[PDB]
């Protein structure tokens, strides 16, 4: 079956997908696979018919709003939403096709308002600094105000200790004498943690 | 009066259930004590449930509920309702630890234990009618709101002192209830009017704790205790936690208080079980059957339980 | 020395304290990105939130690995011990002990890796307090950025320390006329010495009133100059204003 | 059927289903309330059996 | 002298269930036993993206005034060239406004070392959403359940960012009538570093 | 001298008593006498955060 | 470094190609061969391996992100001192000379 979502069973490669025609040309080779090992495009001998299959499933990026979904981002024009606008690189899906003015959720140069409208965020105005001048004129600042800015930093981390034997031996006696063969890892950890703690 | 009060809740047409709670009795049926907290035999605990729909000024409704034992690290609630109309009746409801004072306003030292932002902050629409009151009740971790649809919320704290910055109303203008009364509610009219709201006398707790309404989608109505309901586990035990799993909770039909099994009643996984499928009806073959237990003596005495295998072998309990 | 200007800045400080106090609680009321960017409580609470979530980790997985039975009959050593002879169980326990030890070696390495990086990070923050707090920085924007520091109230939080940078803020801009320099008698070039200050003339010669003062370029504190404040040069260029001895 | 379960002190309450891509993620996040933002989701293609 | 430092990194997006299950109802219900790890990883990547995104937005600043003076015509040429370094002013494109491309120097290093056709030129996923022809690994790894987040900023933004920052040093008063000669500021710095006599 | 305003406010809001931050008494685990949460268990596992 | 960043994603499909102790990696097909029990064993194997791989992935990726946040902290530092301004710290930016 062609160009429909169907149960494909091909040369010991089975599954569900949609097949598509392609016009490639190669005098040799009949099947061509992906890095993962799945086969996308292939040809058949007698007619050289080359076909590419596609999964009957794809991903998308949807936005959670307040307590619901209002915006969806996909690659297919069709959607359950009223409107779908083809923005560069993707389809935006929503029932609100208006213009975003006070974005509530912003990613990259893009942002979305509460109503769901999307928009391009203009760059925020930066602080202005006046360079020195030899002569002529200057706009000397005056009439100053206050602004307090925030900063934090976490300083120290609590240490922890473990006894490998107890952690691995829950009371057995034969265990330790058997495991006498190799213990140096326990040594490395204890010394390291102890010196680190101190 | 009570017709409009309880008609708001939605339910399938063939329903009869016992309901218990602090139901109103009089406009200003005065309390028999002067206590606001709850303890042993808690009846006159103040206002377990208040219900007001009238106002003498009409400006609006300001409500503040807290606990006088002063656990400031807890949560407080304010309701700001615009007493104008129905769509305008939308009230700003805020469940958050409030920068409030025991005095209803900023005139003393403030309680500032508001580390947490909020537990709820939204505006809920309401409506106005002479026989449509708006009110709040609390019972253990259960909080129920008679305003449009019931609002039930779960949290662990104590709330004992109620007050309002708008007292421009008479005593009869608000109904304050403090005793949980029991009434069996029967509806089969397929309309806003139920058959009756007759008081319930006996088997009320069992009927309330076990009888519910089967939804068209077969989902569980809220507020049900599931007192004798337990996680389906083939081994292990979990005191607390959360998990997603497959459980036999979807329902095809519902029966309660049977009276016909004593006559050799038969059931099969094929046939959809007949009887009063209390609530909605699902034309789905049963996948399992759950049974409530009150007194095993009937089962012990004459409970004749025999099961059959695909090879005809039977086992009799 | 009007004693009021610093008072005017005082209620600005007090009003700022109110917003800062307000912003501490319920950040999500009417938050804005301009109020959520760098040097914002939201950015600050972001940092504190992620670090507390960060520290609340790296222990549960340890329980996870020990729970497993890997390539063995059962995780109960005694069971097989009671249910089997010695040699086969020995093989499996070797596997099992190797499995646990390998997991914890990876664990201890990554933990000490956090330890190494935080030692460096802890060192850096140590200076920050020294300069910005213990002393007065002459850097432009070192403590925070893009401002002129006044001081900073430094406090703590679970297992860490925090900075709130009190910084002066420019609002107005004085537009004044600058003077290139002075030459007198075409012999003496009266010139500046300290670059921070600058000579200038408030107003112009429209009504024979040229107010020659000197002040810092950065700050607007006009005042009359003095000869000793300047320097003399024996060479002159067109940039210098011509004056006479009587005008000196 | 499948649903999210909450057990507290050998008591069970607040049991929610997953018959919704919104709800599926909700139980995929085991939180009654999620956080607004971007979350990637596939194409639900159980339309035809 | 020469220095360089990299700024940010390309994010990645993956869905655990899809990555593990290629449309497998039994498998997803099977794997339902363990999911908390998936929650952790997605949260980490999602929270990350947000945190680095906001800080770079804070990093950037704008000054249209420096853009005014950016062009050679808007610079008082004094002996010096700055030709291949100053950004080129391009015509009005379909946008209709005069915009700016990259200067000679960076375009040189780009076209030499930065290979065209790599991940930098972001791919619109529609082309393989229709498919219809043999594609490269990127849609297959999308099929694997992987998508590469678009760059948070743009070279032009940084181009005029760098241009604005560098051009900010020729300012005098607020909206100066003419840019002060670069040499003039030079002896300003020269006297600052050491008052000149000659 | 107790905490000032802000830090105790932020302490309580971000950290609740009974979290990993609060100190613990190891005597009860030795006694047992009641249901045990994790904290004694990982002690039984042999791990110890100082 | 651009060549460096042009890596660390190819290996993913590599072990995805690789089969963790099973007849065949094709989960759907192998599911379509025998009963449920054995298949459940192997599917756990593969999911554990891939999740562990991405756990590794997360560690070094956040590691790069941790080291780089410090890096452009220093970088934003640089754009302040002698970029937006001039300082007297000799050779602090540049070194071996007076800026
Ligand atoms: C009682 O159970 C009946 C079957 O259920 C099982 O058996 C019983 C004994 C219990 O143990 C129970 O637990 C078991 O699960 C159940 O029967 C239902 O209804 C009809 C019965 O005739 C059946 O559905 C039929 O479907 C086919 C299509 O299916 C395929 O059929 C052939 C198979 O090779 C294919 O070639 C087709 O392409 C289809 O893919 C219909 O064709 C068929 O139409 C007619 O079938 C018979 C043929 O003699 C006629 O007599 C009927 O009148 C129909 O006109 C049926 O539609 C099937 O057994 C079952 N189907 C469903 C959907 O449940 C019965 O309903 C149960 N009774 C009660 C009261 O619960
Ligand atoms: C998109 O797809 C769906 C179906 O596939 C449809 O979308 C709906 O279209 C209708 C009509 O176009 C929209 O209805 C609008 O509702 C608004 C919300 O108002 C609510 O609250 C008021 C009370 O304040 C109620 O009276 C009202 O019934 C609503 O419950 C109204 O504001 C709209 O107009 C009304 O209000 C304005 C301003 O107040 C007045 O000026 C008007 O006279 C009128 O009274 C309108 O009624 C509905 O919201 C849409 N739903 C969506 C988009 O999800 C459409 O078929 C299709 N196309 C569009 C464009 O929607
Ligand atoms: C909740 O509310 C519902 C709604 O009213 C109650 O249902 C009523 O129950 C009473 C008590 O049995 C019914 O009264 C008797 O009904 C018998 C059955 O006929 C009714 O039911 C069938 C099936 O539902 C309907 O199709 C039919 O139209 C009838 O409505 C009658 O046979 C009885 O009459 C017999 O006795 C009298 C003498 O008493 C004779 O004169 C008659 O000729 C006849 O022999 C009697 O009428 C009542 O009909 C039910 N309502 C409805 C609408 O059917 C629930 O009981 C109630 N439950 C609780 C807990 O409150
Ligand atoms: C505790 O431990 C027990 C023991 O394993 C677990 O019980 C398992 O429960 C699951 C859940 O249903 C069972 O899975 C089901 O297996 C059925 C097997 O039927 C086949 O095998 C019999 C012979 O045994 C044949 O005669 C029969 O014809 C079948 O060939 C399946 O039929 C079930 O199918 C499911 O999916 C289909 C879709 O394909 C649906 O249409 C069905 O309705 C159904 O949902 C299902 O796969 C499993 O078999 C049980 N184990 C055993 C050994 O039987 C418990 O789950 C576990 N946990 C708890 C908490 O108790
Ligand atoms: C830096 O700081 C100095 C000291 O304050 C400022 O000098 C002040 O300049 C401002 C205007 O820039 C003056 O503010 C206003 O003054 C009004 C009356 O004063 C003169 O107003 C006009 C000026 O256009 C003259 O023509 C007139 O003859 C007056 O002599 C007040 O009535 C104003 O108050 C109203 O506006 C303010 C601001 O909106 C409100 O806050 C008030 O509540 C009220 O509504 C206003 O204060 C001020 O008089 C000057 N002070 C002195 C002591 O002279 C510098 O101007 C300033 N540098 C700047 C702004 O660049
Ligand atoms: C900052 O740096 C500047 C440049 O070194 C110093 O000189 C100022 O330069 C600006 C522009 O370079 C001057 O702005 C000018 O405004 C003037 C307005 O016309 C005056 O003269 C006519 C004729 O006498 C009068 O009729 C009229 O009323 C005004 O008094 C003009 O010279 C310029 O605009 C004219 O020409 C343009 C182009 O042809 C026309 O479009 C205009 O309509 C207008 O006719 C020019 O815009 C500024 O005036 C200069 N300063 C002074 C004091 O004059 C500054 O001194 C320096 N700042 C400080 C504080 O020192
Ligand atoms: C926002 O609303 C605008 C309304 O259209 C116009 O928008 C402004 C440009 C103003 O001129 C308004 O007065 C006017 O009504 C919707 O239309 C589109 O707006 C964009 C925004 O600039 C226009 O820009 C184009 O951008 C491309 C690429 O940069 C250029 O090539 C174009 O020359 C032009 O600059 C665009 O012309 C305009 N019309 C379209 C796209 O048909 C806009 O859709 C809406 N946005 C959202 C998110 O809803
Ligand atoms: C410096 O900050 C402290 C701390 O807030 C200020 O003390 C506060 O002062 C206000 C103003 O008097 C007090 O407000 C009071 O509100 C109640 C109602 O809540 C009202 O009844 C009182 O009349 C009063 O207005 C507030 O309680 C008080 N708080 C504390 C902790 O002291 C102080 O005023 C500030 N400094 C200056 C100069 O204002
Ligand atoms: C203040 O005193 C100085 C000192 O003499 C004056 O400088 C002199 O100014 C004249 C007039 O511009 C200069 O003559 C010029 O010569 C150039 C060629 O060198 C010519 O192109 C011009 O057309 C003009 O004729 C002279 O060189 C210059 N000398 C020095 C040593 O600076 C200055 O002019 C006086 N100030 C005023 C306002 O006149
Ligand atoms: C500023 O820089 C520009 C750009 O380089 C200079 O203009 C151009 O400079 C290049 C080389 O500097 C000239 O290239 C020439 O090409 C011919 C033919 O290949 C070759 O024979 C020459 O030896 C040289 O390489 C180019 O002609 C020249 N073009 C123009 C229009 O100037 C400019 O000279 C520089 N100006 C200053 C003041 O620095
Ligand atoms: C497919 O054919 C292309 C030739 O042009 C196309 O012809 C048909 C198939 C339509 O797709 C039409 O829109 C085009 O103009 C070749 O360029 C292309 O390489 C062929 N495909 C392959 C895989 O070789
Ligand atoms: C709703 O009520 C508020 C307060 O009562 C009032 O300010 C507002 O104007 C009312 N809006 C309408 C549409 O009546
Ligand atoms: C034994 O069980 C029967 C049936 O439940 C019960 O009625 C009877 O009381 C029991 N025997 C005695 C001696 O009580
Ligand atoms: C916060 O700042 C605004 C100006 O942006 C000011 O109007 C307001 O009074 C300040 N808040 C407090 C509590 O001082």
């Amino acid at each position: 079956t062609l160009d429909v979502c169907t149960k494909y069973t091909i040369y010991g490669f089975k599954g569900e997908g949609i097949i598509t025609l392609t016009n490639s040309s190669f005098l040799a080779g009949v099947y061509y696979t992906s890095d993962s090992g799945q086969l996308l495009a292939f040809k058949n001998v007698t007619s050289g018919a080359v076909y590419s299959v596609t999964p009957c499933s794809f991903s998308e990026q949807a936005a959670y709003v307040d307590d619901d979904i209002v915006g969806v981002i996909s690659s297919l024009s069709s959607s359950t939403f009223n409107s779908t606008r083809e923005l560069p690189g993707f389809f935006y899906h929503s029932n609100d096709g208006s213009n975003c003015t006070e974005p509530v959720l912003v990613y990259s140069n893009i942002g979305v308002c509460k109503s769901g409208s999307i928009g391009y965020v203009p760059s925020q105005s930066g602080q202005v600094k006046i360079a020195p001048t030899v002569t002529g004129n200057i706009s000397i600042p005056t009439n100053f105000s206050m602004s307090i800015r925030t900063e934090y930093l976490q300083l120290y981390n609590t240490p922890v200790s473990v006894d490998c034997a107890t952690y691995v031996c829950n009371g057995n006696s034969r265990c330790k004498q058997l495991l006498t063969q190799y213990t140096a890892a326990c040594k490395t950890i204890e010394s390291a943690l102890q010196l680190s703690a101190r | 009066n009570f017709r409009r009060f309880f008609s708001k809740f939605n339910v399938q047409a063939p329903a009869v259930v016992v309901l218990g709670g602090y139901l109103p009795i009089g406009e200003n049926q005065g309390v028999n004590s002067t206590w606001y907290c709850a303890g042993q035999h808690p009846t006159a605990s103040g206002v377990h449930g208040i219900f007001v729909s009238h106002i003498r000024g009409g400006h609006g409704f300001e409500i503040g509920i807290s606990q006088e034992p002063f656990d400031p690290s807890g949560y407080q609630l304010y309701l700001h309702k615009a007493t104008n109309g129905n769509t305008n009746a939308t009230a700003r409801l805020r469940i958050c630890q409030f920068p409030s004072i025991k005095t209803l306003g900023p005139t003393a030292n403030n309680d500032v234990t508001i580390g947490r932002n909020c537990l709820f902050n939204k505006a809920i629409p309401a409506h106005m009618s002479e026989h449509s009151v708006v009110g709040i009740t609390w019972d253990n971790d259960r909080v129920t709101v008679f305003s449009d649809k019931i609002y039930y919320f779960y949290f662990k704290n104590d709330w004992s002192r109620v007050a309002t910055k708008c007292y421009n109303s008479g005593g009869c203008a608000m109904q304050y209830v403090y005793e949980p009364t029991y009434y069996m509610l029967n509806v089969t009219s397929a309309g806003e009017d139920g058959i009756s709201y007759q008081p319930c006398t006996a088997n009320c707790i069992g009927y309330a704790a076990n009888v519910f309404a089967t939804e068209p989608n077969g989902h569980i109505p809220e507020g049900f205790s599931f007192n004798n309901w337990f996680l389906l586990s083939n081994d292990s035990t979990l005191v607390h936690g959360k998990v997603v799993s497959n459980q036999p909770l979807l329902v095809n039909c519902l029966l309660a208080i049977p009276k016909i099994y004593g006559l050799g009643q038969f059931f099969s996984f094929n046939q959809t079980i007949d009887g009063v499928c209390n609530g909605a009806a699902v034309q789905r073959a049963p996948e399992a059957l759950r049974f409530n237990i009150n007194d095993t003596s009937v089962i012990l005495a004459e409970g004749s339980i025999v099961l059959h295998t695909a090879l005809g072998t039977n086992f009799s309990f | 020395v009007l004693q009021r200007n610093q008072q005017l800045l005082a209620e600005s400080f007090n009003s700022a304290i109110g917003n800062i106090t307000s912003a501490f609680e319920s950040v999500k009321e009417a938050s804005s990105q301009t109020s959520r960017g760098l040097n914002t409580v939201a950015h600050a609470l972001t940092k504190v939130q992620e670090v507390v979530n960060s520290q609340g980790a790296a222990l549960t997985q340890l329980t996870v690995q020990l729970q497993h039975n890997f390539q063995a009959i059962s995780s109960s050593i005694d069971d097989i011990y009671s249910r089997l002879d010695i040699l086969s169980a020995d093989v499996q326990v070797d596997r099992l002990i190797t499995g646990r030890l390998s997991a914890l070696n990876a664990f201890v390495a990554q933990t000490l890796t956090k330890y190494t990086e935080v030692q460096a990070s802890r060192k850096l923050a140590q200076q920050k307090v020294n300069e910005c707090v213990k002393s007065q920085s002459q850097r432009y924007g070192f403590c925070g950025g893009d401002g002129e520091h006044i001081f900073s109230l430094v406090q703590a939080a679970p297992q860490g320390l925090l900075f709130l940078h009190t910084v002066l803020v420019p609002s107005d801009f004085v537009d004044v006329i600058a003077i290139a320099g002075l030459c007198v008698n075409d012999e003496i070039a009266l010139t500046l010495r300290e670059p921070g200050l600058v000579l200038f003339t408030h107003e112009l010669q429209n009504h024979t009133a040229t107010e020659y003062f000197v002040s810092s370029r950065r700050m607007f504190e006009p005042r009359k100059p003095t000869v000793s404040d300047f320097v003399q040069i024996e060479s002159c260029v067109v940039t210098y204003v011509n004056l006479t001895r009587d005008q000196l | 059927v499948d649903a999210l379960i909450e057990v507290q002190g050998t008591a069970i309450q607040r049991i929610l289903y997953c018959d919704d891509p919104v709800s599926q993620l909700k139980c995929s996040q085991v939180a009654f309330d999620l956080d607004d933002g971007f979350y990637p989701f596939s194409s639900r293609n159980l339309l035809s059996h | 002298r020469t220095e360089y430092l990299q700024l940010y990194n390309t994010p990645v997006s993956v869905d655990c269930a899809t990555y593990v299950c290629n449309g497998n109802s039994r498998c997803k219900q099977l794997l339902t036993q363990y999911t908390a790890a998936c929650k952790t990883i997605e949260s980490a990547l999602q929270l990350s993206a947000r945190l680095e995104s906001v800080e770079v937005n804070s990093m950037l600043t704008i000054s249209e005034e420096a853009l005014q003076l950016a062009t050679i015509s808007s610079f008082n040429g004094d002996g010096y060239n700055f030709t291949n370094v100053l950004g080129v002013s391009v015509y009005d494109p379909a946008r209709g406004r005069v915009v700016q491309k990259r200067s000679f120097i960076e375009d040189l290093l780009f076209n030499k070392v930065v290979t065209n056709g790599l991940g930098t030129v972001d791919e619109d996923y529609k082309r393989c959403s229709n498919g219809r022809s043999v594609a490269d690994l990127v849609c297959a790894q999308y099929y694997s359940g992987v998508m590469v987040l678009p760059g948070v900023v743009d070279a032009e933004k940084l181009h005029m960012y760098s241009a604005s920052l560098i051009g900010g040093m020729v300012l005098g008063g607020f909206t100066a009538a003419a840019a002060l000669p670069f040499s003039y500021a030079v002896q300003a710095r020269l006297n600052y570093l050491a008052l000149q006599t000659d």
